[PDB]
């Protein structure tokens, strides 16, 4: 009955929210302006006071400092170098060495010291947020979670168990094992699971183009590293960043290997990293070398096989628990025909099982669904299935 | 702008009109909560009289600097386009937050004090490597494949048109496709037209342009390649012959084989990776499926294995229906006689005899295309 | 003039530098192997005669090199491509450690593991003068190790070191260092104070990390 009148007071009043909407001022789409309601702070006080009083301050750097006297020796980014002085609102302690400092345009004096420089895509590799992985949705390698769990975090969240037994703990791991094993998905726990600094670092990341490029990153990841309390560090697939040494006649492969010598040195030796814990994983480990390989830096040594029967049939019960079933199948037969399966073959072969129920017309699949997912998945995409020559990891 | 979501009702129902009347009682009351501004305390315009006091503020000389760090007390090191950087501070019409280390700023010329951000011009490579428009038909188009083309639904097109049948379920799409078979067999022609079916935004990359002459420009240019794919929304990424990142060797790369392995292990994160994807499908072809590394093959980072057989020949006689739909045929012609000249000729054999046998009519500038056209178009094209 | 040890990394590199670093009140001065290695051009080389100025500077003064085949591997010749900046330090550090202009002020403490890849050069006879391996333990050296880092732990004497020891062969003393801290994570693990021989016995296998497969098919 009233079905314009329904309308026309929808729209009358749905643009005469915009037409007094331009009336306050949010409009003038910018070219990066605040909105004109958002600034009023630097209207009258701070237009004429945090501009007509405040100076510009160039940050510098300082080269050395001398005895007896202040007299520092500073330097800047192109120009040249001066002997230059404190404020009187510092005291000459912290104007350490090497470090830089904000400095007046006039009188060239230093008026704050400034953090030093972190490179900032080794700021971008700081994972700053967590995954979900719960340690129960890795189920079927228990034990293994505890031998890395016992490592990773029991200092951590217990630093008195080891050290009133009046032992140092172990800070390094490799994680190895198959393709699709649940290693990296194994860390994704971990870095649910603790609340230190989880800086993330993939092999193939470091290659770079100039020359020792690579392994000054390598230098400012441990030094924003020992800045922390506690840190853990993470390697994912560290093949690319180093198998061995081998060089004979042309220089091959040169430029990876000062890279991966210097990750050696920042790992052990000469005043050592003290509290950062890390943890690798790679593919296939007869590539490393042996002096990467030697304990403190590579203690722990967690294999991941394939499980052997209750293992994999937890596993069908973890990726088979959130969907709609029939009920009366059982997952022990199934966990029979797979021998030899990793648990994300077993997670396609649960998601390959329900779009069967979605093929036809079926809102829960059945035993014979699943039976139709064991012989595609298993059997007929047998000719690849990605193990055999990673399970000897050649 | 977003003022209320509830657009739910679709009939003539009196909430529809209660609660637009509420819009006009937020609006009606506060309307008589608009007048009263200009009317007590006059005192400037306020329209642009404080945005031209910030107008007076910032200078006409606007240097364009970089970010590179913040500190939160509005104060932080800019970098200038010189690269003596200065340690400036923050206005309050900066709006503090599009504000990310590297993001273009505006700063004072005397002071050099950090005044605004800059909208970012992007960068080419995005429009470079981003497929604007539908390239062509629809899956008509194809023919005589109807098995796979339901595979190709199964994984791309029906998670993004019906999110129910999965939650109905409680299952996930499955993540990885891949493309294989003889060479000319139809392989991009599919992605053509899931390229026609799809509204996501489109990537399309050959696997022979990812390597690169310098050294970890390649990995780099993965790593901002996923960038992009994820930057943006829904998305589907394509890979065309990915076989020559590992057949073909060129002396323009600096590093060895074991370069393009690097390249390989950065790809081969950028599948898999613990870091949280988000909404990226990914579609492979390639012809040589035994040369590539069966680590990405796995189920989990390629799930989906599709073969294209050879086409038979009662599909045969279906694609030369296609590909001779618009054309003038003279009825000299006899398509079954072409179907068993190659026993085992690809679809794009049947369209370049097609093509070139209007050549060949265009030759002798006749509008039908005879039998003989076909005669000699089968030596032309399949005998040399 | 001029020690190098070499030979396997686990049997004990760093810790002589270490150790005399602790004995000798002299200016120690340590480097990193890579160190010597910049993108642009002579940086590496004015930082090699920044370094031997100031260790000429102070006169009681030694310098340490840990990992030298970082900037020491041996040249090669070849067209089309070959690095050549690592090799300008290096050749650097051959002329500027010994030929023109020498001294006796300065001693040179270099540390490697592996020697195939070096230069010769620097391999000559008074640049690097005296060349000594650190083996592997025989049996009585692998029982001392273990007795010292055995000591800040409860140790019952239910220990036999020389049965450790010879149980234990083919260890060096990162692995015997690994041992005991195992041996010392088990009894927490089971909740016991002391230290017991069953606690090394199980360190032994953790250290080893055999593959574990169903094998008792055997005898
Ligand atoms: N034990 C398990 N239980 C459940 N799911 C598993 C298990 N192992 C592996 N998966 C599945 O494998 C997928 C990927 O695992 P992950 O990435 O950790 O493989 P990986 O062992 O790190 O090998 P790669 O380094 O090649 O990825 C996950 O999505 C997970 O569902
Ligand atoms: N089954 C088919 N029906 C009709 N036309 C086809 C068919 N297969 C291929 N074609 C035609 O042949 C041409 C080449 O096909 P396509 O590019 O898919 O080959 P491909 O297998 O992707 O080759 P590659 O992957 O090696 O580049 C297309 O332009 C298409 O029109
Ligand atoms: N007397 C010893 N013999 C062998 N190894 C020892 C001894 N004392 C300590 N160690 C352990 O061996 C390591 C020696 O370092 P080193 O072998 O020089 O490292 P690399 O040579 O791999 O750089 C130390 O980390 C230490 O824990
Ligand atoms: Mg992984
Ligand atoms: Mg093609
Ligand atoms: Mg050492």
């Amino acid at each position: 009955t009233y079905s314009r009148q329904i309308k026309q007071v929808e729209d009358d009043i749905q643009q005469l929210l915009k037409k007094i909407n331009e009336l306050t001022g949010i409009k003038e789409s910018d070219t990066g302006l605040a909105p004109p309601a958002l600034w009023d702070l630097a209207a009258d006080k701070q237009t004429l006071q945090s501009e007509q009083p405040l100076q510009v301050a160039r940050c510098t750097k300082i080269i050395n400092a001398d005895s007896e006297d202040p007299k520092y020796i500073i330097n800047v980014k192109q120009f040249a170098k001066f002997v230059v002085d404190l404020s009187d609102q510092v005291a000459p302690t912290d104007i350490e060495e090497g470090m830089r400092v904000g400095v007046d345009r006039n009188k060239y004096q230093i008026h704050i010291p400034l953090p030093p420089k972190i490179d900032p895509t080794v700021t971008m590799m700081q994972v700053e947020e967590k995954p979900d992985v719960t340690y129960s949705d890795v189920g079927g390698c228990k034990e293994q979670i505890e031998k890395l769990r016992e490592v990773v975090e029991t200092p951590l969240l217990h630093p008195e168990r080891f050290v009133n037994l009046g032992i140092e703990p172990p800070k390094g791991v490799l994680l190895f094992g198959p393709p699709g094993t649940g290693k990296t998905l194994c860390a994704r726990a971990v870095a649910n699971r603790t609340d230190a600094c989880f800086i993330r670092v993939i092999g193939s990341e470091l290659v770079q183009k100039y020359v020792g490029e690579g392994a000054r990153m390598v230098r400012e990841l441990f030094e924003m590293a020992r800045t922390k309390k506690a840190c853990l560090i993470f390697f994912d697939e560290i093949d690319a960043i180093g198998g061995a040494r081998f060089d004979d006649g042309a220089g091959g492969d040169n430029e990876v290997q000062r890279t991966m010598l210097e990750l050696i040195n920042q790992l052990d030796g000469f005043d050592p990293r003290g509290n950062i814990k890390v943890l690798m994983a790679t593919n296939r480990p007869d590539t490393l070398d042996p002096a990467l390989m030697r304990p403190g830096r590579l203690d722990r040594k967690i294999e991941f096989s394939l499980p052997d029967l209750e293992g994999r049939t937890h596993i069908f019960k973890i990726h088979a628990r959130s969907m709609s079933v029939e009920r009366d199948i059982r997952f022990e037969l199934l966990a029979r025909l797979c021998p030899n399966s990793t648990g994300a073959e077993i997670r396609s072969v649960c998601t390959e099982a329900g779009m069967f129920a979605i093929r036809a017309r079926r809102k829960i699949a059945t035993e014979k669904d699943f039976l139709e997912a064991v012989n595609k998945v298993i059997k007929s995409y047998a000719k690849f299935s990605a193990t055999p020559r990673y399970m000897t990891y050649n | 702008a977003s003022k209320l979501p509830l657009v739910t009702p679709h009939t003539q129902c009196r909430l529809k009109l209660l609660k637009l009347e509420r819009i006009k009682d937020y609006l009606l009351m506060e309307e008589e909560f608009i007048r009263n501004q200009e009317q007590m305390k006059p005192l400037e315009e306020k329209q642009e009289e404080e945005r031209s006091k910030v107008d007076d503020l910032r200078g006409t000389p606007m240097s364009v600097g970089t970010l590179e760090e913040i500190i939160d007390d509005n104060h932080a090191i800019v970098s200038t386009s010189v690269g003596s950087e200065h340690y400036v501070s923050i206005l309050s019409f900066v709006d503090k937050d599009l504000l990310e280390p590297g993001c273009s700023v505006l700063l004072n010329h005397k002071v050099h004090a950090v005044i605004g951000v800059l909208m970012d011009d992007t960068d080419p490579l995005v429009t470079v490597m981003k497929v604007e428009k539908a390239p062509q038909e629809t899956y008509a188009d194809i023919g005589g494949l109807d098995n796979q083309i339901q595979e190709i639904k199964e994984s791309v097109e029906l998670p993004l048109t019906h999110p129910e049948y999965y939650e109905e379920m409680g299952i996930k799409p499955p993540k990885g496709v891949i493309l294989y078979g003889p060479p000319g067999t139809g392989k991009t022609l599919l992605a053509k037209a899931v390229a026609n079916q799809t509204s996501a935004t489109f990537l399309r990359v050959v696997g022979s342009e990812l390597i690169q002459k310098y050294l970890g420009d390649g990995p780099k240019l993965v790593r901002e390649l996923f960038r992009v794919a994820e930057e943006h929304a829904p998305s589907i990424v394509f890979i065309d012959e990915i076989d020559a990142i590992g057949t073909k060797r060129y002396d323009s790369n600096s590093g060895g084989e074991r370069e393009i392995q690097r390249t390989m292990l950065e790809l081969l994160n950028q599948l898999d990776g613990f870091d949280s994807r988000g909404d990226v499908k990914v579609i492979m072809a390639t012809n040589r499926i035994e040369t590539l590394d069966p680590a990405l093959i796995r189920p989990g980072r390629i799930d989906r294995k599709i073969e294209f057989p050879l086409p038979d020949e009662k599909t045969k006689k279906r694609i030369f229906q296609i590909h001779t739909s618009r054309m003038t045929l003279a009825d000299d012609v006899t398509l079954d006689d072409l179907i068993m000249a190659k026993d085992d000729l690809s679809g794009a054999d049947i369209k370049a005899i097609c093509t070139e046998a209007g050549l060949m009519a265009l030759r002798e500038r006749r509008m039908k295309v005879t039998n003989e056209d076909f005669k000699k178009s089968k030596e032309n094209v399949l005998y040399k | 003039k001029g020690v190098l040890m070499y030979g396997p990394p686990g049997t004990g590199k760093t810790l002589l530098a270490r150790a005399c670093a602790a004995q000798t009140k002299a200016t120690f001065l340590k480097l990193a192997g890579p160190q010597l290695v910049q993108m642009f051009i002579g940086d590496g080389a004015k930082l090699v005669r920044d370094a031997f100025a100031l260790a000429k500077e102070k006169a009681p003064s030694i310098i340490f090199i840990d990992e030298l085949d970082a900037i020491g591997t041996k040249r090669f010749d070849s067209e089309k491509a070959g690095d050549r900046e690592v090799q300008r330090t290096m050749l650097e550090l051959l002329n500027q450690l010994d030929g023109f202009q020498p001294n006796t002020q300065v001693k040179v403490i270099a540390a490697t593991n592996r020697v195939d890849i070096l230069d010769p050069a620097l391999l000559r006879s008074g640049r690097l003068d005296r060349k000594i391996e650190f083996p592997m333990p025989n049996e009585e050296a692998r029982a001392r190790i273990m007795q010292i880092h055995s000591r800040k732990m409860n140790v019952s004497p239910d220990v036999n070191y020389e049965e450790l020891a010879r149980c234990t062969d083919d260890f060096n003393g990162a692995q015997c260092k690994a041992v005991c801290v195992e041996a010392g994570m088990i009894a927490l693990r089971r909740g016991a104070t002391e230290l017991t021989h069953e606690d090394y016995m199980e360190g032994i296998l953790e250290v080893q990390a055999k593959k574990k497969a169903n094998l008792q098919y055997y005898a």
